[PDB]
């Protein structure tokens, strides 16, 4: 019936033509054509178009739009299933009804039955205040599933507009945020709340933009120039991401050779000890077709995370940066590390990691900030972990930061060093003022005692000779080697102990 | 920017790229009803530093075939591979090397003294993509602070030079490593506040343009 | 033979009579002393009394002391089987070593393989430099370790001296860190460096003591005035906490009863609602006896924490304090909480909530600092227990933060109210100025529709009405109903899906 078509296209116009026109002309697309451009072509299902609200306080049963605010639904991405829901700004400014919280939990529970990733798209401003404490209900069921989701199915979450009040603690408690530059912000309590109570005064985008939310706080994973941007980089990254914590990382078809060398890296290391150089460098030329899927990258950067290909297969990274704060580990770079060795570790995937550091970062603020639970955190996510560990010491390796940083000690399973790693408790002139603290009055029989230590301590071998490190090998070799163990690693089988839960400190 | 028969080449080799990465996306494992069974669209639209180009792309047994909008053709063969900075090959009888390099959700080109940066779409993802505004950046401003504390080791300006986006200014030492400080913006050097020898504080001032 | 008993004695006797006296002067007692007053009389079996290192560098090949600086292992408390080691200051400084941990490694695989505490006592200073590399390899296999035992068996940590660099990360990955007033401290980093690179002149009290990490770093459950007491209030928490994550609780024999009212909770909320009153008190008059263990008491004091019993038996409880930030959550107060939730629940504690909450703390420093991540900590740890959880509303509870403290909607088993209970999305005047905003210009209906709001919708009965509160109570039947119900829901079964683990926000 041609009369079912008209109400279909009449659920298809949302809020009305002109906040649709008003949503252009602020730069943004729309609920359904961001959908339409994250999925393939004819392969979106969409559920529950004509659901509305039920409330009738506050002259609210005078307009029921189709749809609630949200459109829901399920497809495919590069054939692959996925299932998504998309809020609707022009629908009572996306504000969450009953009923809209019903339509996203129904989404929910399927993703989670068919062991399927998830994406939100959030645009939008809270609980509906109309609908009283029944809103604030819904609200908490999509938040218990969003827990019991955790480990078992990615879940990816993408900021396209405003997002204030109750709706910030859905994405929180997602493994990644994504945010759109200029249009977005996310805060819990609003400018005018934070005028009445503590005389400051900040517009949105100076409370809570993409700038303050991937530089500062923590929060975000990343931010794009626009909407096409965003959208197109998550269908890049669902191609790298396991479905599932059954069925292992996606394998595709690599144009590169693992078993080239690469003579550069033989002069990467610089013969000063005091001049600095980029990882990044490294990280790109070891892996598949220099394709690297950066992490925080403007968040912590003395420290880098990130995916990659390794003979057709997903492997996480993260690498000690020496351009930034000499790359010391901080506490900042701590949280940021361990939550990414966390999901790796959940999903299944490989982590390769690239050590070049000299100690912790001191002082008061960190010491006050809590720096020692902090640190822990990233030693607590290795020595938990069960994938497959390889990490590399190309420069310094000083002190706990060397236990952190996947040693053997704390359960990696093959460690290499370059010919020109460091591997010591402290640098030579602090040792020797320990060790001969009654005689650091003399000069000349300093400097000769710092000689001899540095000629005895400062190298790979004292570590090679206890086998704290499995082999020197030059460093053109690196991604031969790499590869190699890798492969042979396909097969490692470990458990931990039983237990409901870690008591992880946070 | 190119213009004429450069331009068009530049085009077709896009295109060509495009479809092979495309070709290796569509055998990712696990998908859930094979993908013999899906459909390749042919007519395509190049975006080339704000000039577009209209194509249809059909492989020819091993090469592949490009038609604009004018009837012109163009077969491209090559044996680039992704990673290689220097594809090499043949544009429609006539042998060419360009230069790329990996950017966002597209490429980096150049060839015959011109650069440009290339995108492909369809037709709708284009329609969707001319939606979008286009943004000017802010705009650094009258000062160079210091963004971490040390010391002030070397400085390699003097008064009354003018430098270009990119250019070292200073180098400053902390914790037993150096830090170099770069231009982010062309101008010409005015005040000098700190030298050589002073320790400085975060967002201190070394100089103003 | 006599001579094996001058082998004993010459071993008790440590680094010396002189260094022993030092420590005493110093007001603290020594190691085995510690061992001694901590455990039952008699029960003290202890485990290689006599290893010795091996190095021979820098001439520790000529004082080989007995023990190796520390002393190691079992006995009862209060006839309960319990394992421990306490680090001997006067022994190179209680500094690490390769046979040092050895000893602690024995004792940490005996306690998790027979399923028991573990209570490690730290008087030292860190890697042992002239052991070099080898010191940091046993640091790191206790590490390991420590995160095997998590959630399996409790790890008490007791810092009664110096404590600095490698070493304070053990303390930090175990369940509870108590330090002693005036001679205990924890640092990283020591000032030496700080001053090198920083240019801070600071103390080491000024930097790790007892109130920067009891009331400003989180780092510290707890701080006691000498040993003495802090060893005796060891054994009383340990009282309270079951040996193992199977076993359940310890029972005692009550002096109370439990189906007494208390009438004086009927007057304890003021008829002025802009006036406080002191949740400890009604935490104190619901648990037996008015005893009660609080768990960072000096650490972000709008909330808390802490072990009582009801019917004989162990219960956690949380609560909001409006004595102190008038009962808001905040990013402290939201990851104390969150830490005690998660271990009650992991040890099979059931767990009690008192809510009297307005909202989150408003401000640019909160919001900057991560206050999204760090808030959603606590609805996590909430949504994640599979515990008896019982939660009564004293007073106000509006918006999200309702939602966070143990709402229906998160899983709580059974939700009471009292008549004063205020469950709203919001106050009443903000609630009539963002639905009445186009006739806000006049000031008498405004007030009429404030009234009318406040009369409707501010009170208990909405939430009664929809089944979110499972009973409206009288306040002086509060120990009444908890009692009851904790005893219904002893035979609890849930299990959350199957993974690793979970993805917690860090
Ligand atoms: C989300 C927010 C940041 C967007 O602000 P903005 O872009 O300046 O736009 P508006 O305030 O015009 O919001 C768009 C519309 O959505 C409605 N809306 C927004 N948030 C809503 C919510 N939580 N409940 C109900 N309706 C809501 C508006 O009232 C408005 O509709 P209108 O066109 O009929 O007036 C802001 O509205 C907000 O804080 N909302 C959350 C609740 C709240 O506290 N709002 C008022 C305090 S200022
Ligand atoms: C733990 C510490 C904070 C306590 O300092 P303190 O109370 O002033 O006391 P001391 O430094 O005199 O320590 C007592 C002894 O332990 C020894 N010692 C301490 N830490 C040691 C370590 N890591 N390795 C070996 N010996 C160590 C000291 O040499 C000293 O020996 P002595 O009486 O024969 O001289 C401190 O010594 C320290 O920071 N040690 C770590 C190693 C280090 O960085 N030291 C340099 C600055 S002190
Ligand atoms: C020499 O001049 C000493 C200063 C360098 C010490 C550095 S700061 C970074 C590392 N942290 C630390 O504790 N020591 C190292
Ligand atoms: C009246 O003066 C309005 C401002 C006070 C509101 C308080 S601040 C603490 C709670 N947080 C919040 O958002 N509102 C409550």
């Amino acid at each position: 019936l041609e009369k079912l078509e008209e109400r279909r296209a009449q659920a298809r116009l949302g809020g009305g033509e002109k906040r649709l026109e008003a949503q252009h002309k602020r730069g943004k697309l729309t609920a359904r054509e961001r959908i339409e451009l994250l999925l393939d072509h004819g392969s979106f299902e969409e559920f529950d178009m004509f659901v509305q609200h039920r409330s009738t306080d506050f002259g609210m049963e005078k307009q029921k739009i189709p749809g609630d605010g949200v459109v829901t639904g399920w497809g495919t991405v590069n054939g692959r299933t996925v299932f998504l829901f998309s809020k609707d700004f022009t629908v009572f400014g996306g504000s969450s009804s009953e009923a809209h919280a019903a339509k996203i939990v129904k989404v929910q529970d399927m993703a989670l039955k068919m062991r399927a990733p998830i994406i939100g798209i959030f645009d939008a401003g809270g609980a509906r205040i109309q609908e009283g404490v029944a809103a604030l209900g819904g609200h908490g069921e999509v938040f218990r599933r969003n827990v019991a989701a955790s480990g078992v199915i990615p879940q990816i979450s993408v900021i396209m507009g405003p997002c204030a009040g109750g709706d910030v603690y859905s994405p929180a408690m997602t493994d990644f945020i994504f945010m759109v530059r200029d249009t977005s912000y996310m805060f819990v309590t609003g400018p005018d709340v934070v005028k009445t109570v503590t005389n400051e005064v900040v517009t949105a985008e100076e409370l809570g933009g993409a700038k303050v939310h991937t530089s500062k706080s923590s929060i975000a994973d990343g931010s794009f120039e626009n909407d096409v941007e965003a959208i197109l980089q998550i269908r890049r990254l669902l191609d790298f991401l396991p479905a599932n914590n059954i069925e292992g990382v996606p394998e595709i078809e690599s144009f590169d050779d693992v078993n080239r060398l690469d003579k550069s890296l033989d002069t990467l290391i610089p013969d000063n000890p005091n001049k600095p150089y980029d990882m990044g460098e490294l990280i790109r030329r070891v892996v598949d077709e220099g394709d690297f899927f950066e992490i925080q990258a403007a968040y912590a950067r003395n420290i880098i995370t990130g995916f990659g290909r390794v003979e057709g297969r997903t492997v996480g990274f993260v690498a000690n940066q020496p351009l930034v704060l000499a790359g010391v580990l901080d506490s900042d770079a701590s949280r940021k590390a361990a939550r990414f060795v966390r999901f790796c570790n959940a999903f299944s995937i490989p982590i390769v990691t690239f050590v070049d550091v000299p100690g912790f970062l001191p002082g008061t603020a960190q010491e006050y900030g809590g720096l020692i639970k902090h640190g822990a955190k990233l030693l607590f996510a290795y020595s938990q972990a069960t994938v497959p560990l390889v990490t590399i010491i190309t420069r310094k390796a000083f002190g706990g930061a060397y236990i952190v940083m996947a040693s053997k000690h704390v359960g990696a399973d093959l460690n290499y060093a370059w010919p020109t790693a460091q591997i010591a408790v402290m640098g030579a002139k602090g040792a020797v003022e320990i060790i001969f603290r009654a005689e650091i009055g003399d000069a000349d029989k300093v400097a000769e005692r710092t000689k001899e230590y540095e000629d005895r301590f400062l190298s790979p071998f004292v570590a090679a000779e206890r086998g704290y490190i499995d082999e020197v090998i030059m460093p053109h070799s690196t991604r031969k080697r790499i590869a190699r163990a890798l492969g042979m690693l396909r097969t490692k089988e470990m458990e931990q102990p039983r237990k409901k839960h870690d008591n992880i400190p946070l | 920017e190119p213009e004429g028969p450069v331009a068009h080449r530049l085009a077709a080799v896009a295109a060509a790229i495009d479809h092979k990465l495309n070709i290796r996306k569509r055998g990712i494992s696990g998908q859930m009803r094979d993908p013999s069974l899906l459909t390749f669209q042919r007519e395509r639209v190049v975006v080339l530093s704000g000039q577009r180009f209209n194509v249809t792309v059909d492989p020819d047994g091993d090469d592949l075939l490009v038609t604009f909008d004018d009837g012109t053709t163009a077969p491209v063969r090559s044996a680039w591979r992704p990673g290689a900075p220097v594809w090499s090959g043949t544009v429609g009888d006539q042998s060419v090397a360009i230069q790329v390099r990996p950017l966002l959700n597209g490429v980096f080109l150049q060839h015959a003294g011109a650069a440009a940066e290339a995108r492909v779409f369809t037709r709708r993802e284009a329609e969707l993509a001319d939606l979008m505004p286009v943004k000017e950046n802010a705009g650094s401003g009258k000062q160079l602070l210091c963004p971490m504390p040390g010391l002030v080791k070397q400085i390699m300006v003097s008064e009354g030079q003018e430098v270009k986006n990119g250019e070292p200014l200073a180098i400053v030492e902390a914790m037993k490593m150096e830090n170099v400080l770069r231009a982010e913006r062309d101008g010409t050097i005015s005040k000098i506040a700190a030298k050589e020898g002073d320790s400085l504080a975060v967002d201190a001032v070394i100089l103003e343009f």
